[PDB]
């Protein structure tokens, strides 16, 4: 709401105006009024009250009040109306302003974008936080100097980057759709202020450069090509087919409509933004870690309290363990079992590990656990993780207090080593007191030069060794056989000893690095020192393989540092945008706030506004989550400070969503028992108001920032049937060439349900599609837009001309009859082809991922024949629990209704040429995803710390291993897939016989 | 007797179960806890020995060549039972000094047989339906408590900020008293002389109105602190209720899993299982 306890104050309200003479003037206000309007009415009435003579003119003063987030905000922008101020209570203090006015407006705008004040970061004691804020500005200034180097073309490249594919080469089936390798393209040109349009139809090669397309248009330096409908430009000199708009038009079979526009006109429209550096920009005895001759021991002093029922629980205790990522470095140690009434221990727990053998990324994972014929169930009450070494390579010492976190929903593990490190900011919380040893004031982890020194010394005692012995053929084949194992396929102890024995030979097959790293004794400084040297000069690998080394099982700084440098060299901005969801979630696994990955992502976010858009929203969506609020908030502060003019565009988006949150909260809470018609009246009445009309019109779509959302078609806006009250919203496309692409932009707003699962599922579908198109299979999937923007707050893209199955049906032949009418004539074959190809990809895609059961409302069909799915509520068969099946179910079962459409009105739909042709497409598609199984496992492994119930552990990710059948042979996996389709179809799915 | 036992009848042999099913059984188990399964049909080797050591699962492949089994060449054991029972009575330090541990605790496939003593299939099938309904009851009960747990945690966080927002307001309203007390002393003292009580009547009326608002705002902040302690007690109360259901959810799941595991044996039809579940 806009006022604490309320949502909106109806115009007639009183406000306590506090003057600098001492008086308190009550004043009648309206909700629409601006500050200079109220300040005119205040100083009008101020003369009645005493001590008027010492008051100055209105122009010298400024309003001040407390906001919803407890900040003393100074309202410089006096055009801001009263309901948009976000006040705590209706009062307004006038004073004379001080300090840097340019900084204070920027800090409030950054604070509004992030969702918390910038002053909250200033009050942080932790030096890691303040070092981050200072040091990260090095990347920010490096980013702006990059995009201002080749100005003003590089200025335009930041704001309007070329949305292109990774590789310029076309697949064969894409190239064959062109006429002798040429596309027919139309370039529109505006005539004058009169606003008439004239087209220039061209016919050119698919690999032409935008400059050469402009050279052909002038027949039919100065100009640049803009996409009609979007705010998307072809500035860079790529092949014309490499752009996603042109590549889509070839597949869809549409005329690409470009707009001729002046280069001087766009360059002048750019902001030419600024980046000001903010205002915050006895001797110690240092001992080395490897000098300490002592085993690790940690004292658990006491736990303050824990929410336990004394009757139901038998005992409580403190479980602890030393962890390198997910792997325990030694045996987990527990405290003595004490009563729930008095949680107190005071005992030195001895861990079987030598302090020098502790690796750089070693972590103390701990929890308070409850206990319940000599059988007992152990359960976690609260959890917490501490990094043994801090961000400056210093080992922890002395006493420290750790406020523990609530256990995540569904986590039955006693410890949570995957979760974030650091104390809970909420102090009204279970607090475990513990004490580490104190040897010196500062115990440091050694430098790389010292590690190399020990590494050479280590291999010397073991019995140029790379080329001393000769690598045999039997050994060379085994290295290939081990590299073919998927990430979660566990290497054996023979294979670990083999991989380590041939660690020097492993450089010849550099994709074996993740297998080689799992073979290292991380509880042994000898082997880690030797691995550090190999990792230093390791041959670089393909970005998709390097993303494995950023998951929770690879916490070492050197291993991660290598992985980030592979992305710097070989990750395209296409594939960065593709995999951005997973790379943002990976930041949760990082030990420290400052790291090589966040610097890489922040630089790419500030040199590419398309990447920076989603980088903002993926971070902003999780700001409610206190496990990552500080990390993500500080990171957003870096972006919002340095991103330039786009912060103003983001605030218009942020303000638009918050107003849609306010109305849907009222509908869910206050209008719960009202009818949907009366709710629509209330909705329309509030949306009609000017503060809502200004906020919810003239801003960029969060689903795609190229899409401009103009005026609301408020009559066509609706509330949906669900109990969470989703809003079916409808905007005009205000672009001058809208009709060629699309006139109206429809988005389903949503406040109750979680859309991270659909966002992931739709990302995976897009990747699955991209694998098939590259391989040769033309299986048209429809990964529609879906972005999560908050705590169960998200947007969904509406597909035009899309109908559910139950709409068409409400007899088995009804679906085939509808599709024949919509595609009546000689274009019937293309519609059945598209339907069959669409069915195949979604039949395979849903089986692998294990999405919720497909009914007629979940399945949808388009006019052209493209089938697609909606509502991926759960996945990886999350409802295997709440039940007891080990079976891999088939969600999308093709009934008689669907088989008739593939078979073209045949009686025996399961025994035709078209169905057998359909079967082969599913088999080729299934094996295509099986061959890229590592990519998907890596992508899911990066999401384990996200907080989704469906992805908490490696047990949950193992569903795709069962459906793809990675432990089995390729042929056995295909025979498995055939049997699963046969069981679901009750014999209808024909066997190889 | 021991070595002459068949590999099928051995308690520690589990057949073609997945590596995930092995990970479930060895989760939070003691050192030397082990079982044997079939090897991956992609990879070389016949069986896989998974055992615990240092809180970690250790996969050791058992190969075969010409009537002999073992971990590496040369293969010296007659059967897999001879290989296992040898390392049940002797350390694996013989094979590899790294993992100095014996095969102490076999994870039996007759483990469920100890718990579910009832022989009849239909009787066990009925208890699975009963245990599943008791599990689903407490599952829906737990979800309802977690819905409250999140909603309560949110509203506490809304209130916690609002308390600080009240305190900033009170600081400003008390700064307004300081603003009055500062500039009123000079003007009231000039007007106490000259016999102008009409001036003091308006100023002291305005001063009382300021203190009246401070009293109300401090009362509103005081009333909010009672709602915070009230709602914080609900958070603690809900967390106690969930931590009592937590262990019941594990046992009801684990027991039902054993009853399902028992019916996985003796080839019970999938149709019957879904009707019971
Ligand atoms: O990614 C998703 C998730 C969910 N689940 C939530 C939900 C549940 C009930 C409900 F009535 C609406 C939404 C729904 C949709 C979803 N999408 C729809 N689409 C309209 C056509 O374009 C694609 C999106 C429609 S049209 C009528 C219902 C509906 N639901 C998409």
């Amino acid at each position: 709401g806009e006022l604490w306890g309320i949502h909106l104050m109806p115009p007639r309200i009183l406000v306590e105006c506090l003057l600098p003479n001492g008086m308190i003037v009550t004043l009648e206000c309206l909700r629409e009024a601006t500050l200079i309007t109220i300040k005119h009415e205040l100083f009008k009435e101020a003369r009645k009250y005493p001590l008027h003579q010492l008051l100055q003119d209105e122009s010298s003063y400024i309003f001040v009040s407390v906001t919803q987030e407890a900040e003393r905000e100074e309202f410089f922008d006096e055009t801001r109306r009263l309901c948009d101020l976000r006040l705590f209570q209706p009062f307004l203090k006038v004073i004379e302003p001080v300090g840097n006015r340019e900084e204070k407006i920027l800090n409030r705008e950054i604070g509004f974008a992030i969702g918390m004040p910038v002053c909250e970061f200033d009050m942080v004691k932790d030096p890691e936080v303040q070092d981050f804020r200072r040091n990260i500005l090095n990347v920010c200034k490096e980013a702006v100097d990059l995009r201002d180097l080749n100005s003003p073309h590089s200025r335009a490249m930041y704001v309007y980057p070329p949305n292109v594919e990774s590789s310029p080469e076309l697949p064969k089936h894409i190239y064959n759709k062109l006429d002798k390798g040429q596309i027919i393209v139309v370039i529109w040109v505006i005539v004058s202020p009169n606003n008439d349009k004239q087209k220039y139809t061209l016919k050119i090669n698919h690999d032409c450069v935008p400059e050469q397309v402009i050279a052909e248009a002038i027949r039919k330096g100065k100009y640049i090509l803009k996409v009609c409908g979007c705010d998307e430009y072809f500035l860079e000199k790529y092949p014309l087919s490499q752009y996603k708009y042109i590549r889509s038009c070839i597949m869809l079979g549409r005329m690409p409509n470009l707009m001729l526009m002046a280069k001087e006109s766009l360059y002048s429209q750019l902001p030419m933004d600024c980046f000001t550096m903010p205002s915050y920009s006895g001797e110690t005895s240092t001992k080395s870690l490897w000098v300490i001759n002592s085993a690790l021991r940690i004292k658990i002093l006491c736990a303050t309290y824990v929410n336990v029922n004394i009757r139901d629980i038998d005992k409580i205790y403190v479980r602890t363990g030393i962890y390198h990522g997910g792997e325990p470095l030694c045996d987990n140690v527990n405290t003595q079992r004490v009563p729930c009434s008095n949680p107190r221990w005071n005992e030195w727990l001895n861990y079987d590990i030598y302090i020098p053998d502790l690796p750089r990324a070693a972590r103390l994972c701990l929890s308070i656990c409850s206990v319940k014929g000599a059988k007992e169930e152990h359960c976690p009450l609260a959890w917490g993780n501490i990094n043994l070494f801090d961000y400056t390579d210093t080992l922890v010492s002395g006493k420290m207090a750790l406020n523990l976190w609530p256990v995540p929903h569904g986590l039955e593990d006693l410890l949570n080593p995957i979760g974030v490190t650091g104390s809970n900011p909420n102090k009204e919380t279970p607090c475990l007191e513990l004490e580490f040893d104190w040897f010196s004031s500062v115990v440091k982890f050694p430098d790389m030069s010292v590690i190399e020194e020990h590494a050479n010394w280590s291999v010397s005692r073991e019995a140029r060794l790379a080329r001393d012995n000769e690598l045999r053929e039997n050994d060379k084949e085994q290295l290939k056989a081990i590299s073919t194992r998927d990430p979660l396929s566990e290497i054996t102890e023979q294979e670990k000893d083999f991989l380590w024995s041939h660690r020097h030979y492993c450089v010849t097959i550099p994709e074996i690095l993740p297998k080689l790293l799992l073979s290292v004794k991380w509880n042994s400084r000898d082997e880690v020192a030797q691995m550090y040297c190999l990792v230093k000069d390791w041959p670089p690998i393909k970005p998709e393989q390097a993303m494995e080394l950023l998951d929770c099982n690879y916490p070492d700084p050197m291993v991660r540092g290598f992985a980030v440098r592979c992305l710097e060299k070989y990750l395209t901005d296409d594939k960065l945008s593709q995999y951005l969801i997973q790379l943002v979630q990976v930041l949760k696994y990082e030990q420290y706030l400052d790291n090589l990955l966040v610097r890489f992502l922040l630089k790419k976010a500030l040199t590419n506004q398309r990447i920076g858009h989603f980088f903002f929203w993926h971070l902003k969506s999780e700001m409610h989550n206190k496990t990552v609020s500080q990390r993500f908030g500080l990171l957003l502060e870096s972006y919002c400070r340095a991103c330039g003019m786009y912060l103003k565009h983001l605030n218009r988006q942020v303000e638009a969503m918050e107003k849609l949150i306010n109305l849907t909260d009222i509908l869910k809470q206050e209008k719960k028992d009202e009818t949907q018609k009366v709710q629509m009246k209330f909705l329309v009445e509030q949306m009609r108001r000017p503060d809502f009309m200004d906020a919810l019109q003239g801003f960029l779509s969060p689903l795609n920032p190229a899409h401009q959302l103009g005026n609301l078609r408020l009559e066509e806006c609706r509330i949906m049937s669900s109990a969470k009250r989703p809003l079916w919203l409808n905007w005009e496309n205000p672009d001058i060439m809208s009709e060629l692409l699309f006139q109206n932009n429809e988005i389903i707003f949503k406040n109750g349900d979680d859309l991270r699962q659909d966002m992931l599922t739709l990302q995976i579908i897009r990747i699955m599609e991209n694998i098939w198109q590259n391989q040769g299979l033309d299986l048209r999937m429809l990964p529609y837009g879906c972005l999560s923007i908050g705590d169960c707050v998200g947007l969904i893209e509406v597909v035009r001309n899309s109908h559910t199955i139950m709409q068409i049906q409400c007899n088995s032949h009804t679906l085939h009859q509808w599709l024949k009418d919509k595609n009546k004539g000689e274009i019937y074959d293309a519609a059945i082809d598209l339907f069959t190809r669409s069915c195949a990809g979604y039949c395979v895609a849903t089986f692998i991922l294990g999405i919720g059961d497909r009914h007629n409302s979940n399945i949808m069909v388009k006019d052209d024949g493209q089938l697609f799915h909606i509502d991926f509520g759960h996945f990886l068969d999350h409802k295997k629990k709440k039940f007891g099946y080990k079976r891999e179910r088939v969600p999308f079962v093709l009934t008689q209704d669907f088989l008739i459409v593939i078979s073209k009105g045949a009686q025996e739909c399961t025994k035709t040429r078209e169905f057998e042709r359909f079967q082969e497409m599913c088999y080729k598609a299934y094996l295509a995803i099986r061959q890229h199984a590592n990519l998907f496992i890596n992508l899911f492994s990066m999401m384990l710390g996200s907080g989704m119930p469906e992805l908490q552990s490696f047990d949950d990710i193992a569903y795709i291993r069962k459906t793809l059948a990675l432990d089995k042979t390729e042929q056995e996996a295909l025979e498995y897939f055939m049997k699963q389709m046969n069981d679901a179809h009750h014999g209808g799915w024909t066997t190889k016989m | 007797m021991n070595n002459n036992m068949s590999l099928q009848d051995a308690e520690w042999y589990w057949g073609d179960i997945s590596r995930e099913e092995v990970n479930e059984k060895l989760r939070d188990t003691a050192d030397g806890t082990f079982l044997v399964r079939d090897a991956s049909t992609k990879m070389h080797g016949d069986y896989t020995l998974t055992l615990r050591k240092g809180g970690n699962n250790k996969l050791i492949k058992i190969f075969h060549r010409d009537g002999k089994y073992g971990f590496s060449d040369p293969l010296t054991f007659s059967s897999v039972v001879e290989l296992i029972n040898h390392y049940r009575n002797e350390s694996l330090a013989q094979y590899n000094p790294k993992l100095d541990v014996k095969l102490l605790y076999p994870v039996s496939k007759y483990q469920q047989d100890q718990v579910v003593k009832e022989d009849n299939i239909e009787a066990v099938g009925k208890k699975l339906h009963e245990y599943n309904t008791q599990f689903q009851e407490k599952s829906r009960e737990y979800d309802r408590l977690y819905e409250e747990y999140t909603r309560t945690s949110q509203e506490i966080q809304m209130k916690r900020t609002a308390i600080e927002a009240f305190n900033e307001t009170i600081k400003i309203f008390e700064e307004q008293c300081q603003t009055q007390e500062r500039y009123s002393k000079e003007y009231i003292e000039k007007f106490k002389r000259e016999g102008n009580e009409k001036e003091i009547q308006r100023i002291m009326h305005n001063y009382d109105k300021l203190k009246s608002r401070i009293s109300e705002i401090i009362d509103s902040r005081r009333r909010l602190e009672e709602d915070l302690k009230k709602q914080a007690a609900e958070y603690r109360e809900i967390d106690k209720r969930m931590n009592s259901i937590k262990p019941d959810l594990i046992q009801l799941r684990k027991t039902r899993d054993q009853y399902l595991m028992w019916l996985t044996q003796k080839g019970v039809r999938q149709k019957k299982l879904n009707e019971w579940l």
